[PDB]
């Protein structure tokens, strides 16, 4: 059951290398593409994310996506872009200036055809494709508009399969452009009907958790991408490893997302580590449990204590007591009950794996589909309407030819989508 | 000699028909190459346990079974496992991607595409049989292709064979083991369309078979493969008197006609004793009077339930090993008068007894003990109903809200069968409550 | 932390409870149908009994054992009585009863008996001392009554030949362990006794509330059992325990260890503990008789301070630990 | 009390005591559900590729 990946943009090529390094690692895959590893459990699904080339080497069926050659130009250079299949490089050379407007309907749509059939060539050698997986972000332009221009023309080509995305959050603590509230919203509005899981990874979270908890003074986006493909390898673990669960992109859907829209999960991470400095002293279960639903750790900006959890996926990494694990997470929702919705039972699921991440013995990967997640939304919501209820820089996307109706369409849509997590928050 | 046809749907009925076959060979003295030396009528027979293998020319016994999953994982691993010769291919049917713990999709998306490639392999099994009185059903509850193809299937039985029996082993849904949120969805389901098309449903909770095996064999952590062994044995007992010379439950028919006085209510509570652990070998062997007796603490039984707040309409016990009538009928009149055993007025308070002299078998190396005598009882019990209610909860609170409602529409279902397979079963619990009080 | 819920809001008992494991700081509460509950205060109409003890990692206990309505439902507790060899034949502290179906032979087989032996043929429901008085005046109701005979000679305080009745309180624990608790309760008629034409209401049939006079001799026409004692002891040359408790307890473990296999939760899935209100009446001979058992009992506004503590210490701290006795064991 | 009906064999036996005495749809039919909710599936496909060409 293949999965096609798919970067975009700046942003979603950095992280979509990095994601790339961290499970070859986890494979024992080199950056040749050559199997170098010590169990066969690595190589047991390793075909979900890898395609078997000829001297049976490993390439990783991904598609690398920029209207600029610069970042891809930096990841074909970086420690394993030797691994990546060359033609499934495809750029343009003018750029999206930081511009939804330019990356989902004037440049990125010169270039949008030349991907997709990239994606054909990569779904059509696949024994039985399940979905796709789309890394970018929200709010420049490549990732965010061309992004989700992809994802439209993907779901019209492959309707029934399941669309996947890790989608970074823009915030002022980490801000590019004035114009990224612009961007997001015009980009939730996409993935609200065209998406069926979505990883909302706040930047403003991710600043917090390099700043606070792991006592970073001054954060470089390697910093925050170093946390991003730890939650990743985390999120893929039941993907990448054998498990109980027979699990795909599917049946994760169907049982995360009780009502199609309120697809967007908050993920986490535990322990939280900084780069190169290692921990040493190893976590009890009563600690992963704790911290894996601790604010503390979630990447998106939101206080899960303000909402309600609507499902709630954990993975465990590691040697570890599994009955000390389902004694821990009935602890915790026992404890709070109140913050679990009771007309959804047993909407808590464990899933373990005894591979471990490099550097860790321990680790847990939590999915949430809380409905605190309208907090974030509602930051980009009151930042967008800062800007538009003076017009402000909208010039930039008149002149590719958007209209005003185009924002305040976007505005209400999220705004809705803001209003139906309440919905089921006060229930 | 009449021919049985087991059919087994999705993992859960995959893995139990493998727990059950590997323990039906090890009765009859079968090979994993299908030799059977202490057959002698080599090539045919009409002898019993030709009601669940035919014979072959070159000396094989070949399971009268067809396994069939929306998708290959589960029965590849039987094409490549210990009893690969057993079975011909033309048994193992496979799709390429499940249901997705969808009933909709389990019954009218992937289902549709496959259910005429069943139902033919399923024919050529029927054409090596003189007299075929019908069909073993395993599956479970919760899964799209346990529920949703199953009573797709068990819908075009009722065409095809209209006057063959079909029998249930269905695996009740527990948070314990479960594998999908909307188990209650696919529950209740797949009941609704199949309860017509059915004669006797042995249901078995997960959380029963779970805790006896955290007890009795002090696993703290039971595998699929822990929970389908003891299953193995509980369904062995039930067909026992199909592959063994008897008097008692011969034909089919007769689990209808001993068990089922009333066609809707034909869910019999199965209840099992003595479970031991074979790392305990210091032991102590339990009388007669003693593993009948735990016929009635619920600890024993498959599904959680208090048979003493509801009224039998059927008792039959089913005695392996080491048993003498003298000494179970003392057993009863010892146990009638400690134990709240109240009858409806309109079924005889008497107990259908039967005896197998071969003492349970065990899987080497497995985890249950070798015993002296066993007993399975099969009490039609309007206690079992508990079953129901707690199902049709879980049911009512999220279709209150309508959650996931929207993945079963996806696939062409309606919002409305929802709402008839809810009044179904909610006519199911008071046809039980009539009845127990 | 423990957890519980709360589904009785009416209980005048447990509103206590609650409020006392609230005020340890290791219980909270949550909301009515929340299944993640160590402990249910549950209903008295169809109280989900099936849903009970199938939450993994939970062991849960609720207040009431399913089945105890045979006990405490008269029409059943008379059935239990006349078919059960361990209180058959005619146990001699039960009333002679029989129960009527309104549009019966065995009422009048012996209300002739009574007549024509010219013996005390009184009976109840509403009393009456002629038969078409009830048999048409239970038709009139629709519900179905029990009809037993009136103990014509009671036990009587002086001054003022006041009747009553007395109330003792009982608690069953998941162990089947019998609490009788130490401090009962006598509800005496605070008006004279009417021996011959009982046609008047409320001059003889004592009920809490039917006198609404009452609060006149001690307050709320209640004696508690140290005065109780004392007036037998100073008008009777006797005791409280051996005139009248050695029966009560005797009662008490007889109805109780008749249903015990039939409701016992010793190897359930889910635990049960029930506080019982048994209802007695004691006649001129110091002879104590069984009125009915009341499964949903309220205690007396000066007790309920401590009795409903000794329910925490022994039926629900015991299966849930934390960090002199005032029940009487029961031994059986 | 009263046993009855004894049937002895080389593997067994089996009897009956007692304590007290006493006090479908068509072929066509189904395609007409299966067929009727394939199409309500290509209805709202069509839906979807028609919202998609807008
Ligand atoms: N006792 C037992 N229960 C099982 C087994 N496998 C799955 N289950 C239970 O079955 C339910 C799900 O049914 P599955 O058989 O896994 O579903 P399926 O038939 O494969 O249907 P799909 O969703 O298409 O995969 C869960 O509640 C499990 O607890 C098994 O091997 N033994
Ligand atoms: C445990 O996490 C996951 C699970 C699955 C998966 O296939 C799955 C199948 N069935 C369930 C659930 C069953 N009951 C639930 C209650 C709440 C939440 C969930 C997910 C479930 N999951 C897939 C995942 O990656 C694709 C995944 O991430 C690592
Ligand atoms: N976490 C993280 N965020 C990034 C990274 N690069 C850019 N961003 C964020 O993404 C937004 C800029 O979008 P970008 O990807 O550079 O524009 P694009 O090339 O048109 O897709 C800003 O909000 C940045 O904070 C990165 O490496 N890591
Ligand atoms: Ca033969
Ligand atoms: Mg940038
Ligand atoms: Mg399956």
């Amino acid at each position: 059951r293949e999965i096609v990946h798919i970067q975009a943009g700046q942003c979603g090529n950095q992280i979509g290398a990095k994601f790339w390094e961290v499970i070859s690692d986890e494979h024992g895959i080199d950056p040749t593409g050559s199997y170098h590893g010590d169990s066969d459990l690595q190589l047991e699904r390793i075909n979900v994310y890898y395609n078997e080339a000829t001297g049976n080497k490993y390439v990783p069926r991904a598609i690398l996506v920029d209207l600029e050659p610069g970042t891809m130009d930096s990841v074909r250079s970086g420690p394993f872009g030797q691994i990546f299949r060359p033609d499934n490089f495809v750029f343009g050379q003018s750029g999206a200036g930081n511009n939804w407007a330019k990356g989902h309907y004037t440049e990125g749509a010169e270039l949008v055809d030349s991907v997709l059939d990239v994606v054909r060539k990569e779904s059509e050698s696949c024994d039985c494709l399940q979905g796709f997986q789309l890394t970018h972000s929200l709010g420049g332009g490549t990732g965010s508009g061309m992004g989700t221009l992809l994802i439209s023309k993907i779901r019209e080509e492959y309707p029934d399969r399941i669309m996947n995305t890790f989608s970074v959050m823009p915030s002022p603590k980490v801000s590019d452009t004035v114009v990224e509230p612009y961007n997001a919203t015009l980009s939730v509005h996409q993935l609200v009907e065209n998406t069926d899981e979505t990883y909302c990874i706040d930047n403003e979270a991710l600043y917090d958790i390099c700043f606070r908890t792991l006592k970073l003074t001054t954060p470089t986006y390697g910093d925050l991408n170093h946390l991003v493909s730890a939650t990743m390898s985390g999120v893929t673990t039941c993907l990448r490893f054998p498990g109980q669960l027979n699990a795909d992109l599917r049946k994760l859907a169907v049982n995360m997302v009780p009502f199609p829209r309120l697809h967007f999960f908050m993920p986490g991470f535990a322990p939280l580590t900084s780069r190169g400095s290692q921990q040493y002293r190893a976590l009890t279960v009563p600690e992963l449990t704790q911290q894996m639903f601790d604010s503390k750790n979630m990447m998106a900006a939101c206080d899960p204590r303000h909402g309600r959890y609507l499902t709630v996926a954990a993975i465990f990494r590691g040697r570890m007591s599994m009955k000390e694990v389902d004694e821990q997470m009935l602890n915790v929702q026992n404890k709070n009950s109140s913050y679990f919705v009771e007309w959804i039972p047993n909407n808590v699921k464990t899933a373990v794996c005894d591979i471990p991440p490099r550097g860790l013995k321990m680790s847990a990967t939590f999915i949430g589909n809380s409905t605190a997640i309208q907090e974030l939304f509602k930051r980009i919501s009151e930042q967008f309407t800062a800007m538009f209820r003076r017009k402000a820089f909208l010039h930039w996307y008149t002149g590719e030819g958007m209209d005003e109706m185009e924002f305040t369409e976007a505005e209400s849509n999220m705004n809705d989508l803001v209003s139906e997590y309440q919905q089921y928050q006060d229930a | 000699m009449r021919e049985c046809i087991s059919i087994h749907v999705g993992q859960a009925g995959v893995q139990i028909g493998n727990a059950c076959w590997e323990l039906y060979c090890l009765e009859h003295g079968i090979q994993p190459d299908g030799q059977m030396p202490s057959d002698k009528t080599i090539g045919g027979g009409d002898d019993s346990f030709n009601t669940f293998f035919s014979e072959t020319g070159a000396g094989k016994h070949v399971p009268r079974a067809v396994f069939v999953d929306l998708e290959p994982t589960v029965i590849d691993e039987v094409r490549t496992g210990t009893y690969r010769q057993l079975f011909h291919p033309e048994q193992l049917i496979t799709g390429k991607e499940d249901a997705a713990n969808n009933y909709a999709r389990g019954h009218y998306t992937i289902g549709k595409e496959i259910i005429d490639l069943v139902l033919d392999r399923i024919r050529k099994l029927a054409d090596q049989c003189t007299g075929l009185q019908g069909f073993l059903v395993f599956h479970s509850f919760g899964g799209g292709t346990g529920s949703g193809f199953t009573s797709l299937l068990m819908e075009r039985l009722s065409v095809d064979y209209g006057k063959k029996s079909k029998l249930e082993f269905s695996i009740y849904p527990a948070p314990q083991v479960s594998t999908a949120v909307v188990e209650p969805y696919n529950s209740i389901l797949t009941t609704h369309t199949t309860l017509e098309h059915s004669d006797c449903a042995f249901m078995v909770d997960n959380e029963a078979i779970y805790d006896i095996c955290r007890r009795n064999l002090d696993i703290e952590r039971p595998t699929y493969t822990n929970l389908n062994r003891l299953i193995s044995q509980i369904v062995s007992s039930i067909t026992a008197s199909l592959r063994f010379d008897g008097a008692l439950n011969v034909d089919l028919t007769e689990f209808q006609t001993n068990l089922v006085p009333y066609p809707r209510i034909h869910f019999p509570l199965a209840t099992y004793a003595p479970v031991i652990s074979a790392e305990k070998a210091y032991h102590e062997q339990l009388s007669v009077a003693e593993i009948t007796n735990a016929c009635f603490e619920p600890a024993n039984q498959m599904v959680k339930c208090d048979p003493r707040h509801g009224k039998y309409m059927a008792c039959c016990l089913l005695y392996r090993g080491d048993v003498v009538p003298k000494d179970v009928n003392a057993a009863i009149a010892t146990i009638k008068t400690k134990r709240s055993i109240q009858f409806v007025d309109w079924c005889p308070t008497g107990f259908k007894v039967g005896i197998n002299y071969q003492p349970p078998t065990v899987v080497p190396g497995g985890d249950l003990a070798k015993v002296q005598r066993a007993v399975c009882m099969l009490s039609n019990t309007t206690a079992i109903a508990e079953a129901w209610a707690r199902l049709d909860h879980k049911f009512d609170l999220m279709y209150a809200k309508r959650a996931f409602v929207h993945w079963y529409v996806g696939e062409g279902m309606e919002e409305g069968e929802f709402s008839e397979a809810r009044e179904d079963m909610a006519a199911l619990e008071k046809d039980y409550e009539e009845v127990g009080v | 932390m423990y957890t519980f819920v709360v589904r009785d809001e009416n209980s005048s008992v447990y509103a206590e409870v609650s409020r006392l494991l609230l005020a340890t700081g290791q219980w909270k509460r949550l909301r009515k149908d929340n299944p993640r509950f160590n402990l249910m205060l549950g209903e008295r109409n169809r109280l989900p009994f099936g849903r009970l003890g199938h939450e993994p990692g939970l062991v849960q206990l609720v207040n009431y054992y399913r089945g105890a309505d045979k006990l405490c439902r008269k029409a059943s507790l008379v059935k239990l009585i006349k078919t059960s060899p361990e209180l058959s034949e005619s146990c001699t502290w039960f009333p002679e009863s029989y129960v009527i179906y309104p549009t019966r032979e065995v009422f009048l087989a012996a209300y002739n008996r009574r007549r024509e032996g010219r013996e005390g043929n009184v009976w109840i429901a509403l009393i009456s001392s002629e038969a078409s008085e009830l048999l048409d005046f239970i038709d009139e109701q629709g519900q179905v009554h029990v009809i037993q005979k009136y103990l014509e000679k009671p036990l009587l305080l002086e001054p003022g030949h006041r009747k009553f009745d007395i109330r003792s309180w009982v608690l069953v624990d998941h162990l089947y362990n019998i609490y009788l608790y130490r401090e009962g309760v006598l509800r005496t008629s605070s008006e004279p006794y009417n021996s011959a034409n009982f046609q008047d209401k409320t001059c003889h049939l004592t009920n809490h509330c039917i006198q609404k006079n009452y609060g006149r001799y001690e307050e709320g026409n209640e004696m508690f059992f140290e005065e109780f004692n004392q007036y037998l002891m100073d008008a009777l040359n006797t005791t409280l325990e051996n005139s009248i408790l050695l029966q009560i307890k005797h009662i008490i473990r007889s109805c109780l260890m008749c249903i015990e296999p039939a409701i016992s939760t010793k190897h359930l899935h889910y635990q049960s503990f029930q506080l019982f209100g048994f209802d007695f009446m004691v006649d001129e001979e110091l002879k104590v008789w069984l009125i009915e058992v009341n499964g949903a009992p309220a205690c007396a506004q000066k007790l309920y301070a401590e009795l409903c503590q000794g329910i925490v210490d022994v039926a629900i701290s015991s299966v849930f630990p934390l960090a002199t006795s005032i029940f009487i064991k029961l031994h059986h | 009390m009263e046993v009855i009906e004894l049937n002895k064999c080389t593997s067994g036996q089996s009897f009956e005591v007692i304590l007290k005495p006493p006090s479908d749809p068509s072929l066509e039919e189904i395609q007409k559900k299966l067929e009727a909710a394939e199409e309500r599936r290509k209805y709202q496909e069509a839906e979807l590729l028609k919202h998609l060409a807008e």
